């Protein structure tokens, strides 16, 4: 069997870090079989790095109020969370964030670990208003799709280091929908059309390859229990 | 459209546009060959068809939107796949209606099915000027659910300071639709999304930001579900945040105010993502209909055997010879309005909010409580074939199953029903047909016929501790109008001057100012020999602007006061009033 | 209707027409005096100007 | 039921435009004689009624109806055929009343109808007739309606004029959950071949049976095979017995067009949900599955029958021949020797079917075509090519082809020399654009069609086939069509009541013996006698499972589907069971019409259309109004002038077409320099200033 | 019932049938 | 401002192209009648040349006369002068 | 922590011709969609056999009746839609049946040539009687999906030749579930079973197995190839 066609991908590039996949022309109907796939891989099968769990010294038990800066204990935390960060000795690896006297806290105030980086040093993190220094230490590790926050195995028993919740996935936001191009030469087939906005931790085009690969690791599982099958084929590129 | 029908439609031009391509030696071989369908027509035929208007109608055309211009595109089948939108304009439904399509063939012909017959330029009606493209029965319960606030929900916003963070709040929406995607978040629960894509509302940014508080890169923390983050999605870049649950008449008024406010050209692309999302979420709404869901009273029979003991003492009055005949009947018939009323009432009360036959009229999607009244509960009275009432009345419900004497006295009135619908149905038509051989030769023709005479309106009629409410029906007497004589409150100075539109900035200036009478522009006392000028018309209903100069302003005036006509139901109450 | 007695007298009277409304060209076929049929509009001189023909 | 009909108008009485709104209402007397349910919907409604089912027509003309007769508050046997006239003056029991085994009203008062026409309530002494059972105002097609008395009377109306219109398939599979009307009104249709004398079988074939009865004589029934009806519908008809089966006078021997094993089947049972599926099911819409078309389950049969005749004309008589005028050799491949086609030939649009051709007479043509036909050395003749050819969209192979001549004594009427007549037949499939309709007056349009692997299907993995809308059921009353959806499952899983200590006090009463039945049984239930609110719901929480013990279908009767194209379950429960529904004979190869330049009539040079021919649409009046409201002149004035009338316009825009130059701006037609001349007819000098 | 070989369809009814149903094409 | 990319028979967008004009009637006529020249301008190439000018701008692969006139219309190509 | 293993698919027969497939671990969330995908693939990208055309002797189209047997021929036209034959061979060949006197005949009673098989032998056919003769031949092909009846004047085929409908489709029904098991405490997991069920003719391995071919060999078009 020969599938009589050959879908191509052909990338196109919005700004920087939006690309928009199109695959076509699928045979009916194979949009929606491998779409929702391709968004479920996208969004929770890549690895990446980012942070759990952080502690702002004077915190313990006055939960909502920091001295010195604008932003509340409740606004740190989202404004932390969105910092690309990358790692790759898979551990808990803290780091350590301070800066004294009255300005404006940005990502490249804090050092890195050896094997630990950061993509966007001019992130807002904080602004001291004078004369009122910030101490606060992070721990970063790896993972896959979105873990909410980690309730750790003390409730109570740690020092009051706030649990936040993480997103390993270097992409942010996916969405795809189907079309019906030539219905008549080509007999109503499908046009994929897909939509990822990535972190600027890698490449929307780094990003899919990748997926592809833990995917065609996957859908062999089943592919290798009769090597001597007979299934649709494309051929050569 | 189907190929087949497109294919005979355009058998000229493609006739030709197959001889260019050396496909046939000829005209005549080219139409042997086409009325064989060969297999090297129907490339050609997608090549014609590209941008060429076709006009498709429904019988009756009551008003001028009974035919519109749409862009065709072949299809395979026998139906003419209609947009889902443009089912109200036409009032067509897909139980087996049928469409007449006809093609344009000049250019001028062309020009005017591009520019004025489109789909996409007629979205407010030319009798009220509201919106006829907003979404209905499916795409209204699909926003109503996809933007409906459920406390207690799903990863509600929890605070609760004292031993943790607040844990509902997110970085963005990205990262909600991410923990959406997981168990851990409910589409439906109140939470405090970082919004840097959507304008905050009005109250918020102008403490906010105050001096140009616009939303292309600037955060603003605000507490409202993800469901409506989803929506207003769909609205322009520009356009403020809503946060409310979308009933019809806020959708209504939304697309009002994009249809002032923004181009033509941005509605109907809101209207098409509005319509997708509605279908979308509606499918997932889970709004279905078992007998298991059409709840009963829990305590009907109190209430009927309490009328029952008040209709027999009556019937027992009249049997002593108290009352006559028609005194008792009049009794009876009192009686069991209220009871009819008191069911009515009890039924609502113990409905919960989120039952589906409840939920799909609480949204306006379609029907009205009377129908679930009279599916659970009690049918009420049955009218007779003369019109007068029957004094037994029809107890039972139709979710209960009626009885034999009962079905047969209500088969009276299901019958004459269907007979004035045909009646009225018929009899409107001689109404649209006189008014329209009345007033044909009013059609504008000059700019301004500059005269000073005009009629005067209430606009919100003062009050003891009012100062000032708005008169109910403003929306159909001061709207779309000139002001002829400049308007001016207590001595003060100029408020509105003399030719303007009165909008709803100008209105509310005028309230503001407190007066109760404007004298406005009207073609009622218009100079022109023959036809009225456009300022005298004042503005058009459909474009949303002033009128045009050729403009057939007395067609349109007499067929938006027949096509209503259907809903005449009922000294005379209805269409003979 | 009655039209006889409309037409006999018209012409003694030798009454003209001015074809003003929209239902006299419908009737004689003549294109209606309404919309895109005004003079104004149907009588409009389009050419290109001078600058972008330069181009040609 | 288009006999038993019963029609006010007509010759020697009123007419339909000159009859007041009075003998259109229901009148209370028409209780047992004539169904108010059963009624056209045109212009027409109350003036044709139907007959009921127990009425009788008196010696006179006057329709009867039978009570029984109660004396003395004790029930007996004694029917009496009632006329019309002496029913008011006595008091009529009802047909449900609580009597108490021998013919004793239980209670102590009963419902009644007194004289004047009302619904009094009386004690039980007076009482003196009863109808013999409810169901007595219904007609026949109406009683096939379960749960009639919860739906409305319009859906009920609309249900019953519903089912006349439906088409015989290939199957003609059963319903699930009817009435008892089914099995009565298919072997009084005559349309069932009922074993006359009780015999045994002898020999069976599709072409005819043989009974041998006790007593020497047999009796060979002969069943009709495709043969077309009056409507294009197939008459098919096949035995129902073996070589073996001993039969009783009066059983049924061969099926019909639309019964199974003998009783009516209008149409299948299909598994349906009841939510709003992305948009496609929109406003009675309905979407289909793949298998509905992949299994022949809702194929039908078409048979057309097309008819040509040769006569004699003033040149001589028109003779029907294979030889024909200038044409070729690939349109000849398929008529035998002697012209008409031969059976089996896969005709399509276009082909021809009959080999006609007429005498010219005689021209003179022009110098172009003479040095023409010089060059190709083809003589001309003196015959027009006046065949008999398919018409536009028709396929299927050729059935049967007929064929009288007056030389061969076969009579036909005055100047024809022969007639043939060619029977066509095609397998139509369902097909997004045909009606479909359920028995309670549901009716829609088929929308789409997705395949059978993207569509809600059950846990097991069994898909949905049709998908109705929610926003259709709660504002149209008839909830009907939900009781039966409900039942419908049960009826196909199969119940077994769990009182095997002591039946539950919701289903100590219905029957006996109807506690429990075997998967995919069949039951019944009277139009206004039947299952009850509170027995499905016991019904329903007994729906034994499918393979492996699995209930899909919980207590309130939904189920939890997956969603076939997203790939994760719905987040709430839906609403799922089987719906008896049937393919109305409204399909949209009938309806489908073109027309880009045809033939026009003569007198008035309007277009017109016949049988081959386009027809051409017609563009009204408010229509007009439109146009103009629009201010479209250039539109309009093409609509009226160059596409309805003006000769000289119509082959100067073709031409222009086709030659790809630009349509001739619209000027005056000529139209008008013909109302110039029939006034000067009248001394009328009107000129153009 | 009443019918040599008619299929068994259970019923619901309740009440019975004293009088059975006319030759319906009698008229 | 900026709305979306239009489709095939919404392009170019009308609000862009009542500015060109007093009314839509005037849009009409215009990009009729500079249909009408454009496709005089198609016939008569093949014998000697003419005074009939245009398509100004580049049209497509296989574009209608109309959709050309009104491309030219958006662009500000072409004035005109009502009666 | 990117818990990190590899998914194992196991099998677990229950029958004959159906049996469940358990994948696991994966993802949470990823589980539905996998299964879904797989479910998408297996009943409509299965290659399979199936008669194409048929011709009998003594009929000319369909609407007629052949002498002696019980149903028309649109009856033997449908009792033969539901044939499972597994040809080996790519290309037309054909099959022949013969019956003569009293009796059924039943699928099993088809003299299948070198290359192809019938798979239910106990398929009911047609009905004889002693004056009943029946004799046609059968025309098996490949290919996969469903493709309606090629029309007969597309061919040149002759008058006898009747086309008929194809369903290749050796699977019959699929279905899955998951055991998200998403213990919480952030260590989470999903369990896929899939279940599959064929029509006798491939061992639900083989179709499982092609299945993952098909998605394997388009799924790469996406991969390392951009
Ligand atoms: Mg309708
Ligand atoms: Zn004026």
């Amino acid at each position: 069997m020969l599938i009589s066609q050959r879908p191509t991908l052909s990338e196109d590039v919005l700004t920087d870090n939006r690309s928009q996949f199109v695959i076509e022309p699928l045979e009916p109907g194979f949009g929606y079989t491998l779409g929702n796939s391709l968004r479920r891989t996208l969004l929770s099968s890549i690895p990446g790095a980012a942070v759990t769990s952080i502690r702002i010294d004077g915190v313990l038990h006055e939960f909502t109020t920091v001295p010195g800066v604008k932003e509340d204990v409740t606004e740190i935390i989202l404004n932390l969370k969105s910092l690309v960060v990358s790692s790759e000795e898979d551990e808990p690896v803290t780091m350590y964030l301070r800066k004294q006297g009255p300005g404006e806290v940005t990502a490249g105030d804090i050092v890195p670990p050896a094997g630990v980086t950061v993509h966007n040093p001019g992130m807002h993190i904080a602004t001291l208003n004078d004369k009122g220094k910030l101490e606060v230490e992070l721990v970063v590790e790896r993972g896959r799709g979105y873990v909410p926050a980690v309730q750790n195995r003390a409730s109570g028993a740690e020092i009051g280091r706030i649990p936040v919740d993480s997103i390993y996935s270097p992409v942010l936001k996916v969405t795809y929908k189907v079309d019906a191009t030539r219905v008549e030469q080509r007999t109503d087939f499908d046009k994929l059309i897909l939509d990822v906005e990535t972190k600027n931790s890698i490449s929307p085009r780094d990003a899919l390859a990748s997926a592809g690969k833990t995917l065609v690791e996957l859908f062999g599982l089943a592919r290798e229990l009769n090597v001597e099958a007979e299934g649709i084929e494309i051929g050569p590129s | 459209l189907p190929k087949l029908m497109a294919l005979e439609l355009f058998k000229p031009f493609v006739m030709k546009r197959l001889v260019d391509l050396n496909h046939a030696q000829n005209i005549k071989s080219a139409k042997r060959m086409v009325e064989r369908q060969r297999p090297q027509v129907w490339d050609v035929l997608e090549e014609v068809i590209a941008e060429h208007p076709v006009l498709l109608n429904r019988a009756p055309t009551l008003h001028r939107l009974g035919i519109q211009a749409f862009e065709p595109m072949l299809v395979e089948g026998k139906a003419i796949q209609l947009h889902p939108l443009v089912c109200e304009a036409f009032n067509a439904d897909f139980d087996g209606d049928q469409m007449a399509v006809h093609l344009p063939l000049s250019a001028e012909a062309q020009a005017e099915a591009r520019i004025l017959m489109l789909s996409s330029n007629n979205i407010l009606s030319p009798a009220s000027g509201r919106p006829l493209a907003m979404p209905r029965l499916d795409m209204v319960t699909g926003l109503y659910y996809l933007t409906t606030e459920v406390p207690g929900d799903t990863g509600e916003y929890q605070p609760a300071s004292g031993d943790h963070p607040e844990t509902g709040v997110y970085s963005s929406p990205a990262e909600a639709i991410m923990a959406a995607d997981r168990g851990v978040l409910s589409v439906r629960a109140k939470i405090k999304v970082r919004l840097t894509q959507l304008r905050p509302p009005v109250e918020i940014e102008a403490e906010l930001f105050g001096h140009s508080g616009w939303q292309p890169g600037d955060a603003w923390m605000a507490e409202t579900t993800l469901g409506r983050v989803m929506f207003n999605e769909l609205l322009p870049l520009g356009y403020p945040f809503v946060n409310k649950q979308m009933h019809k008449k806020v959708q209504a008024a939304i697309i009002n105010d994009l249809a002032e406010r923004y181009p033509m050209i941005v509605v109907a692309q809101t209207v098409d993502k509005l319509k997708d999302a509605g279908f979308y979420w509606a499918t997932r709404s889970g709004v279905t209909v078992s007998m298991a869901d059409v709840l009963v009273p829990p305590r009907k029979k109190e209430i009927l055997d309490h009328y029952e003991e008040r209709a027999d003492k009556v019937e027992k009055q009249f049997q002593r010879g108290a009352l006559n005949h028609d005194e008792r009947n009049e009794a009876l018939v009192e009686i069991w309005k209220e009871a009819t009323d008191e069911v009515g009432q009890a039924l609502r009360e113990h409905y919960p909010d989120d039952n589906p036959i409840i939920t799909i009229v609480d949204s306006g999607a379609t029907g009205n409580f009377t129908q679930t009244r009279t599916l659970a509960g009690m049918k009420g009275l049955v009218t007779n074939p003369k019109g007068e009432f029957i004094p037994r009345p029809v107890k039972s419900s139709f979710r209960e199953g009626l009885t034999v004497l009962e079905y047969f006295i209500n088969t009276h009135g299901a019958r004459k029903g269907l007979a004035d619908t045909a009646l009225r149905t018929a009899d409107s038509g001689y109404l649209t047909r006189r008014l329209v051989d009345v007033s044909q030769d009013v059609i504008v023709r000059e700019h301004d016929c500059q005269t000073e005479r005009g009629i005067v309106v209430e606009l919100a009629e003062r009050a003891p501790d009012g100062t000032l409410i708005r008169d109910p029906y403003i929306e159909t007497s001061a709207y779309a109008r000139t002001l002829g004589t400049d308007a001016v409150d207590e001595a003060g100075n100029v408020i509105v001057e003399r030719g303007q539109d009165l909008g709803d900035p100008e209105i509310d200036a005028l309230l503001a100012a407190g007066i109760t009478q404007v004298k406005v522009r009207s073609v009622l006392t218009c100079a022109t020999s023959t036809g009225v000028c456009a300022t005298c018309y004042g503005r058009s209903m459909a474009t949303g602007k002033l009128v045009d100069i050729g403009e057939a302003v007395g067609i349109v005036a007499a067929q938006s006061i027949g096509e209503p006509g259907t809903q005449l139901t009922m000294i005379t109450g209805g269409l003979p009033r | 209707q009655e039209t006889t007695r409309v037409l006999t007298d018209a012409a003694i009277n030798c009454r003209s027409d001015k074809l003003n409304g929209l239902k006299e060209n419908v009737i004689i076929g003549k294109l209606i005096p309404a919309g895109t049929g005004i003079n104004r509009y149907r009588n409009i001189a389009v050419q290109p100007t001078e600058e972008a023909r330069a181009a040609a | 039921t288009h006999k038993r009909r019963l029609s006010a108008l007509g010759p020697g009485g009123l007419s339909r435009e000159r009859a007041g709104l009075e003998v259109r209402d229901v009148h209370p007397s028409h209780y047992g004689r004539m169904c108010p349910i059963e009624t056209p919907e045109g212009p027409n409604i109350g003036l044709i009624g139907s007959l009921s089912v127990y009425a009788r027509v008196n010696p006179f003309g006057f329709i009867e109806t039978p009570y029984r007769k109660v004396v003395d508050g004790v029930v007996s046997d004694e029917i009496v055929y009632l006329t019309a006239d002496e029913e008011d003056r006595h008091v009529v029991a009802q047909a449900n009343s609580p009597i108490d085994a021998d013919g004793r009203f239980v209670e102590p008062r009963v419902l009644v109808r007194r004289k004047a026409g009302e619904v009094e309530y009386v004690p039980s002494s007076e009482v003196d007739y009863m109808d013999v059972s409810p169901r007595q105002m219904v007609s026949v097609a109406t009683a096939m309606i379960p749960f009639l008395e919860h739906d409305d009377a319009n859906r009920a109306l609309m249900g019953a004029n519903m089912q006349r219109q439906a088409v015989p398939l290939v199957r003609s599979e059963a319903p699930l959950v009817g009435t008892g009307m089914e099995l009565r009104a298919a072997i009084d249709a005559g349309d069932v071949v009922v074993a006359e004398e009780s015999g045994v079988i002898e020999e069976v074939s599709a072409d005819y049976i043989t009974v041998m009865h006790d007593n020497g004589t047999r009796r060979t029934y002969r069943m009709r095979k495709f043969a077309r009806s009056n409507h294009g519908t197939c008459a098919n008809q096949c035995p129902i017995v073996d070589a073996g089966d001993r039969v009783e006078a009066g059983q049924v021997i061969a099926d019909g067009p639309c019964t199974d094993d003998g009783e009516m089947a209008l149409g299948k049972n299909l598994l349906v949900a009841i939510m709003p599926w992305e948009g496609h099911n929109y406003e009675d819409a309905i979407i289909l599955s793949n298998r509905l078309v992949e299994e022949d389950v809702l194929t039908s049969i078409h048979i057309e029958e097309h008819e040509i005749d040769a006569r004699d004309t003033k040149l001589g008589a028109e003779e029907i021949t294979r030889d024909i005028p200038n044409i070729s050799d690939e349109v000849l491949a398929d008529l035998d020797e002697r012209g008409i086609v031969r059976i089996g030939a896969e005709v399509r649009d276009g082909d021809i079917l009959v080999g006609k051709v007429t005498p010219k007479g005689e021209t003179e043509l022009t110098p172009e075509e003479r040095l023409l036909r010089a060059i190709f050395g083809e003589k001309a003749r003196e015959v027009r090519d006046t065949s008999l050819k398919v018409p536009h969209g028709e396929s299927g192979k050729v059935i049967g082809i007929r064929v009288f001549s007056r030389e061969d004594e076969d009579e036909l009427p005055a100047g024809v020399n022969e007639l043939v007549r060619v029977y066509v037949a095609q397998k139509r499939k369902i097909s997004d654009g045909d009606k479909l309709a359920g028995r309670h007056g549901n009716k829609g349009v088929i929308g789409k069609i997705l395949p059978v692997e993207d569509m809600p299907f059950l846990a097991d993995g069994t898909p949905v086939d049709i998908i109705l809308n929610t926003h259709g059921v709660p504002r149209r009353m008839n909830i009907g069509q939900i009781l039966e959806t409900h039942l419908g499952w049960c009826a196909h899983s199969g119940w077994k009541v769990d009182a095997a200590k002591g039946v539950p006090d919701w289903a100590a009463r219905l029957p006996d013996e109807l506690l429990e039945a075997q998967p995919n049984a069949i039951v019944s239930t009277p139009v206004f006698d039947g299952a009850q609110e509170a027995e499905l719901q016991g019904l329903l929480s007994c729906t034994l499972p499918n393979r492996d013990g699995d209930v899909l279908v919980d207590a309130d009767g939904k189920a939890m589907l997956f969603d076939g194209r997203s790939g994760e379950p719905f987040p709430y429960p839906v609403t799922v069971g089987y719906m008896y529904i049937m393919k109305l004979h409204h399909l949209v190869d009938d309806k489908i019409h073109a027309r880009s330049t045809g033939p026009y009539s003569m007198i008035t040079q309007q277009p017109l259309g016949g049988k081959a021919q386009f027809g051409g649409q017609r563009f009204g009046e408010m229509e007009c109004w439109a146009m103009q409201a629009y201010g479209a002149a250039y539109t309009l004035q093409e609509l009226l002038t160059i596409k309805s009338d003006d000769t000289v316009g119509r082959v100067k825009v073709y031409e222009a077409i086709v030659k790809g130059e630009n349509i001739p701006e619209p000027g005056i037609p000529e139209s008008f320099k013909v109302l110039l001349k029939e006034l000067q007819s009248l001394c009328l000098n009107v000129e153009v200033l | 019932n009443s019918v040599p070989g008619a299929p068994n369809r259970v019923s619901f009814a309740k009440l019975r049938e004293p009088l059975e149903v006319p030759g319906l094409l009698d008229v | 401002g900026g709305y979306d990319t239009p489709l095939g028979i919404t392009n170019p967008p009308i609000d862009e192209l009542l500015d060109r004009v007093s009314s839509k009637y005037a849009l009409v006529i215009y990009a009729a009648k500079r249909a009408r020249q454009i496709n005089d301008y198609y016939n008569q190439l093949g014998e000697g040349i003419l005074e009939y000018v245009g398509p100004l701008v580049e049209p497509g692969l296989q574009e209608k006369p109309l959709s050309i006139a009104l491309r030219e219309i958006h662009a500000d190509l072409l004035e005109h002068t009502e009666g």
